[PDB]
């Protein structure tokens, strides 16, 4: 059942041919070839203070990703938001509503000063 | 084998097995190796049911 | 629970019905029972949005409760003293539930022997 | 050992 | 996805290794050029199993059509290495 | 890099369960010819492998260690204030 | 459940990458040792998920069960649950030790590498949380029903026994 | 069709991965490999082809019954969890003659080979077609197999596509 | 009610922005995936103090910011519900998300789309937080039908593989 | 796959582990059991019982109210 | 010995278990030549094409061109007004109509009296 002599033949043909072809596809040491990519100064300068290890200095430069990320994720909408919440939708009917807070027995209110009632007493248990 | 000559228009089309293509040899060098085609070869009259996404007639454990 | 067979497998009238019960009158068996009372009030559980399932006679002792939560923030690993009276004070009542469920259980068998003695002698 | 990857032309 | 490449050194080296560990042919006579049924006596059904232990060290089935056409364990190397396009 | 297999000749199925199942096919006069292809398996690091309940069990000896010490150490809180 | 559930997938993530894109755990074992930190989330999910007390299963899947047991409900139903609590942990016996007991049944030349920092912060943060998330949540929750606290013996730790048997 | 001696090759391979698939512990699988071998080594050879059918046909039976429901399939088989898994990362190769010449320079060593291939492959077509024509029986080609090239310096008849064919994990 | 009310949207809309970002405005194709997860770990810490104001003071509010549409009778609104159920899974999906998150930089770090993947990811938890936080049904229905078609893009992720598409 | 370390693939050996990953292994599991058995201790009642559970036949007709049986 | 193999629509006969996969007479096996013959020798004619490197477009395949023109356009052509098509047609047809126009009707006449009589709830009903 082994391969007939001309069939393992045509294998060894076409085995040399596809060996050679997965060699073409290789990149050459240039490859691929950028175009003149420009570095803006804020990458430049971080490379060059990034050689070093420096452990030191890794922990400010993830803090300083962070905080640019704080800002511009965290504190620019924040700011957008309540802008247009305290400004745009609190200024119609219903637009934001609460549940009224909850008042307990014994309490005091900011509004008017108001002291409810403690309680009536219990009938002491215990366990 | 034309299909039965009841009159629902089918005409001389060959009627072929109700095998789908999921039950066709998988290590064959088809020509259409998703559709588990030849080219040139006669088609299922429901081939587009019998493709390999929507029904199977392969044989069950049970 | 245990006594489903007594309920299916066996006599019906020995077992209460849940969905009807209580079905005695409710003086009947007992010396002027003293109705039972309620610690808290109507504009006082109505101010502490308590869901209405928990408007029960337990209830003033959740109301202490959500004040400790709301007081001791963030302490949520405390408050527990609260936490076991409200806790206890409903298992008082289920146990009166039982209580409840066990006085018709009897009430029930009571009848039997009364219908039985009067009518099988007749 | 980068090998080249064929894609189809994403210039278009 | 982080798995080391195959080489043709390492192919034929464990497709060797394999057989080396087989209880029926002599290591000291087993070469790469060696015929499974005119040169090392064996018979079909145990080279049906050689197949088992091949694909099981590679962990990928080789066709049955294809699979009673490898008697020999260059032609082995040959398969695994085209199959999954190993040239260097 | 090169790949140093390991030399072929130390997978022994002597001493390991694969024996149990030679001296069984022995007993009706067969034998299977790939035991020591199957060796690696049970030699090395991977023999002596825990058993169900020893996995639950693990980190239970440093576990325990921890809470004898802070059962003891709370107890003494306790009566200080 | 999202905090356990999610880390038993991650889990078996590791398994499958280092055995090559293998799933099926009749070609597993063996990784008790190799993997020691996925196996140990491997393991803390597992018990999460049968039920172990004080883990963050058992904070919602016993009172589940409690309440189940003790409430008017359809008796066939309730059955099922009980059954299924038992069923539960077969399967999840099934992976540990057809993936981490016995002896390795992979391919000889494999790369068990579970060392990226990527996949031990993304296991561990949801191994903290599969320990921890339950009893968190359930201290801080209000309360908005009347939980039943009195039951018979045999209704209060049906959960735990079934799981165990 | 696939005589007979292929029938019973192809069922012993398939009746010990059903089996292994049972056994699953390999010192098992061991155990009852070489016994399910020796109930084919039983009745080997026998001659006596019509009692021959009827072993195998029995066989066959047997394994049916008794073949696991949800048997092991490599990862990269028909049926397995990565079957296909990178078809779609497999892009032929004429797509690279639609790209955009500023993106051809990126890749100047590159597309200089595939000139070579290409001017390889126009030069070579004639002799394929003619080591065809030649090479057939009068009623057309009764096989699928292809004849090597019978010279030097020759490429085998009908390469292009089996050589230049997309890497099984082209990314 | 200006604190709760702004951080419980912060956390919606800081979601939306690396999809924004797709937009070829920032180009960073090497480090999207991380710039996805970032986001999810920003997400989980803003929602928390939502979550906080909830188990202490119990308050809950909804947000009717955007009127969109009013049939006759009925005035359809973008209406988000911050109450009990919202507050706690918010935090819980966000925070297995974030795991989940990283345990995909390093398991689909091969892929050639990964970018695409995580930007399917995160369009399906934008639909699922809509579904979750959702005060009239419609809007509802915008999630429900959202994560059910990222389900359909992410299980045929292979494309070739016929099983996948079946 | 970006970072990680690089232990090499033994062909059929044990494969190669690091310090860092054995121990923060056993480090959560000694962390599931003490907490385990911490919580074990002081809500017992949680897994085992919050109150004694009534036992309705141990109790007296006072207290439920069954008449006698004359009237 | 073991229970054969029930053979349904959507569960082929397997090739194994067929009692013609074994016997192969003189005949039986010429004509599995036939069928290798000609289906290797459309996979020279499509091979021919395939690899030629001076064709650029679609390899036109007259299988498929008559597998669409008989599924559209060549079956009226091809049919019979008779008992089967006219039973088929009226039920499959007509039928459906029928049957929706009553479910319809039926449900719309019952309706329309509890709005007269007032016995249908409508307190906040006024979007229809
Ligand atoms: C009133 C309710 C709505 C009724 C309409 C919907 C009912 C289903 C009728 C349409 C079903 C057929 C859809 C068109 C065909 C597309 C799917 C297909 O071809 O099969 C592919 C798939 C087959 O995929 P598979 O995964 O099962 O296996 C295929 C074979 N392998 C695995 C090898 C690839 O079938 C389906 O997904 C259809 C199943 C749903 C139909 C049954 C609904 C039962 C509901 C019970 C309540
Ligand atoms: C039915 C539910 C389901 C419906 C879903 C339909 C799909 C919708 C797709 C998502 C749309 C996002 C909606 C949130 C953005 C709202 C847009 C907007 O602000 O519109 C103007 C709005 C005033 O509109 P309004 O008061 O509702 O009057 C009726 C209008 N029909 O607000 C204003 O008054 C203007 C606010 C300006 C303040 C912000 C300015 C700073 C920010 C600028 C940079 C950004
Ligand atoms: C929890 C509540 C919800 C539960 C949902 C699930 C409920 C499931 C209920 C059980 C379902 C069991 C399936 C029952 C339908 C079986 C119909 C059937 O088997 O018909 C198949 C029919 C067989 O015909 P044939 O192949 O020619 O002969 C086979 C001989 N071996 O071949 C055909 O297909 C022809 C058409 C037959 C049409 C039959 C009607 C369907
Ligand atoms: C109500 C429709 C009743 C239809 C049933 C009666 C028709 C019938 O039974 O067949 C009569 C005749 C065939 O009789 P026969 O002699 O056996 O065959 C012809 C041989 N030369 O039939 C004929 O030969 C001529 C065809 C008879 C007319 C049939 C027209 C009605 C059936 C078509 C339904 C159209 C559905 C339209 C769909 C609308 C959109 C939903
Ligand atoms: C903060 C985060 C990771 C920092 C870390 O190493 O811990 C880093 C990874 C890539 C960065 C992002 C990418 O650079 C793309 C965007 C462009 C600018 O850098 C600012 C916003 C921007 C969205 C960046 C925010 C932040 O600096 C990122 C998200
Ligand atoms: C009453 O509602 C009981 C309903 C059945 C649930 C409990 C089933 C398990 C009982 C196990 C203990 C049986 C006593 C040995």
């Amino acid at each position: 059942s082994g391969y007939t002599p001309e069939e393992k033949l045509r294998l060894q043909q076409l085995r040399e041919l596809r060996r050679r072809w997965l060699k073409d596809q290789e990149l050459s040491p240039r490859e691929p070839v950028l175009p003149p990519q420009r570095v803006s100064p804020v990458e430049r300068f971080w490379n060059k203070f990034l050689q070093d290890g420096a452990l030191w200095k890794n922990v400010i430069y993830k803090t300083y990703r962070h905080s640019i990320f704080a800002f511009t994720h965290v504190l620019i909408p924040v700011w957008i938001i309540h802008y247009y919440l305290k400004y745009h939708v609190t200024t119609k009917p219903y637009t934001i509503v609460e549940k009224k807070p909850r008042i307990f027995p014994g309490d005091t209110i900011l509004e008017t000063g108001e002291v409810i009632p403690p309680m009536k007493e219990f009938p002491d248990q215990h366990h | 084998e034309p299909y039965p000559d009841d009159g629902t228009g089918y005409g001389d089309y060959p009627k072929l097995p109700d095998r789908s293509q999921q039950e066709r040899d998988p290590w064959y060098d088809w020509d259409h190796p998703d559709l588990r085609l030849n080219w040139g070869e006669p088609m299922h009259w429901d081939l587009d049911m019998y493709i390999r996404n929507r029904v199977d007639t392969s044989p069950t454990p049970v | 629970g245990a006594h489903l067979a007594r309920r299916y497998l066996g006599d019906a009238s020995v077992e209460p019905d849940p969905l009807r019960m209580p079905t005695f009158p409710p003086d009947y068996g007992f010396p002027e029972r003293k109705e039972r009372e309620m610690v808290a009030t109507q504009q006082e559980m109505n101010d502490a949005q308590l869901v209405l399932q928990q408007r029960d006679y337990c209830a003033h002792y959740l109301i202490r409760f959500l004040k400790c939560k709301r007081d001791s923030f963030p302490n949520f690993l405390a408050c527990k003293h609260e936490r076991h009276d409200w806790d206890y004070c409903e298992h008082l009542d289920y146990v009166k539930r039982m209580k409840e469920f066990e006085r018709e259980r009897r009430l029930l068998q009571r009848k039997k022997r009364r219908e039985q003695r009067e009518a099988d002698m007749a | 050992k980068r090998l080249f990857i064929i894609k189809p032309s994403g210039f278009y | 996805s982080d798995a080391p490449p195959l080489t043709l050194e390492g192919i034929k080296d464990r497709v060797l290794y394999v057989l080396k560990l087989y209880d029926k042919i002599d290591p000291e006579k087993l070469s790469v050029n060696s015929h499974f049924m005119k040169d090392l006596g064996l018979d079909s059904l145990d080279q049906v199993e050689i197949i088992m232990a091949m694909e099981d060290e590679f962990g990928f089935e080789i066709p049955d059509i294809d699979a009673e056409k490898l008697m020999c364990p260059q032609e082995i190397v040959d398969y695994i290495a085209d199959k999954k396009d190993v040239y260097e | 890099s090169k790949m140093e297999l390991p030399d072929y000749k130390q997978w022994k199925i002597e001493g390991t369960p694969l024996e149990t199942v030679q001296e069984k096919l022995a007993a009706r006069g067969l034998r299977d010819p790939w035991g020591r292809n199957e060796a690696w398996r049970y030699m090395g690091g991977f023999a002596n492998n825990v058993s169900f309940v020893g996995a639950l069990l693990k980190g239970f000896k440093w576990g325990f260690a921890a809470f004898v010490v802070a059962i003891g150490a709370e107890y003494y809180l306790e009566s200080q204030k | 459940h999202a905090f356990f559930k999610a880390m038993l997938f991650m889990c078996s993530g590791s398994i499958i990458h280092s055995l090559n894109d293998e799933q099926d755990i009749r070609k597993m074992g063996g990784l008790f040792k190799a993997m020691p930190f996925t196996t140990t989330a491997l393991i803390v999910g597992s018990l999460a998920l049968t039920g172990m007390p004080f883990l963050t299963g058992f904070y919602s899947k016993d009172l589940i069960i409690e309440a189940a047991n003790t409430s008017y409900t359809n008796a066939w139903a309730l059955l099922m649950t009980l059954i299924a609590t038992s069923f539960t942990a077969i399967y999840s016996t099934r992976i540990i030790f057809f993936a981490l007991l016995g002896q390795p049944r992979f391919p000889t030349l494999v790369n068990i590498n579970e060392n990226n920092p990527l996949l031990i912060n993304s296991i561990k943060r949801l191994l903290i949380g599969s320990l921890f998330a339950g009893y968190i949540i359930s201290n801080n929750i209000p309360p908005t029903t009347i939980p039943q606290m009195t039951m018979p013996y045999y209704l209060k730790t049906t959960a735990l026994i079934v799981t165990i048997l | 069709y696939l005589t007979h001696q292929q029938k019973v090759l192809r069922l012993y391979k398939r009746a010990l991965r059903h089996l292994e698939s049972w056994c699953i512990h390999r010192d098992k699988y061991r155990y009852f490999a070489c016994l399910l071998r020796a109930r084919f080594d039983e009745h080997k050879n026998e001659k006596d082809m019509v009692k021959a059918t009827q072993l195998l046909r029995e066989a066959e039976e047997e394994f049916w019954h008794g073949q696991h429901p949800q048997p092991y399939i490599f990862p990269e088989s028909p049926g397995g969890t990565s079957y296909e898994r990178y078809e779609c990362y497999k892009v032929p190769e004429w797509c690279l003659d639609d790209w955009h010449p500023s993106e051809k320079a990126m890749y100047p060593d590159y597309f200089a080979k595939r000139e070579q291939w290409k001017k390889l492959r126009r030069e070579s077509w004639e002799r394929e077609v003619k080591q065809l024509q030649e090479e057939t029986p009068v009623g057309g080609p009764r096989t699928e197999a292809l004849p090597p090239a019978r010279k030097q310096g020759d490429l085998p008849p009908l390469w292009w596509h089996i050589v230049t064919r997309p890497r099984e994990r082209p990314m | 009610m200006n604190m709760f009310s702004s951080l419980s949207l912060v956390t919606l809309l800081l979601l939306t922005m690396p999809i924004m970002m797709m937009s070829f405005n920032t180009y960073k194709p090497s480090n999207y995936p991380l710039y996805v997860k970032t986001a999810i770990s920003y997400a989980f810490i803003t929602s928390m103090i939502p979550t906080m104001m909830f188990i202490h003071s119990g308050q809950e509010l909804i947000i009717s910011n955007w009127h969109w549409l009013t049939i006759q009778t009925l005035k359809l609104s973008l209406s988000f519900k911050m109450d009990y159920f919202s507050m706690m899974f918010i935090p819980v999906a966000l925070f297995v998300t974030w795991s989940i998150m990283e345990f995909s930089m390093w398991y689909m770090y091969s892929d050639p789309n990964i970018n695409k993947f995580f930007k399917y990811l995160l369009l399906f938890l934008i639909t699922m937080l809509i579904l979750v936080t959702a005060n009239n049904l419609f809007q509802l229905f915008i999630g429900w039908e959202g994560v059910g078609i990222m389900s359909f893009l992410l299980i045929g992720w292979w494309y070739g593989r016929a099983d996948a598409n079946t | 796959a970006g970072g990680g370390a690089h232990i090499e693939p033994r062909y059929r050996q044990f494969p190669q582990l690091t310090r860092s990953q054995v121990i923060q292994a056993e480090f959560f599991s000694a962390t599931m059991w003490f907490w385990i058995l911490w919580r074990f201790w002081h809500d017992s009642d949680a897994v085992l019982g919050h109150f004694p559970y009534p036992d309705p036949s141990q109790w007296t007709d006072e207290e439920l109210g069954i008449p006698p049986d004359d009237e | 010995s073991f229970p054969k193999y029930e053979a349904s629509r959507l569960s082929s006969l397997p090739t194994t278990l067929d009692p013609a996969e074994y016997d192969i007479s003189s005949e039986t096996r010429k004509a599995q030549a036939e069928r290798l013959a000609i289906r290797s020798r459309l996979k020279r004619e499509y091979q021919l094409q395939y690899y030629d490197p001076s064709r650029r477009g679609v390899i036109e395949d007259p299988a498929l061109v008559r597998w669409t023109y008989a599924r559209s356009a060549n079956i009226y052509p091809n049919f019979r007004p008779n008992t089967k098509t006219s039973l088929l047609g009226a039920l499959f047809g007509i039928g459906p109509l029928v049957f929706w126009y009553y479910v319809f009707k039926t449900d719309r006449d019952r309706k329309e009296k509890l709005i007269q009589e007032g016995k249908l709830d409508r307190t906040f009903n006024i979007s229809y």
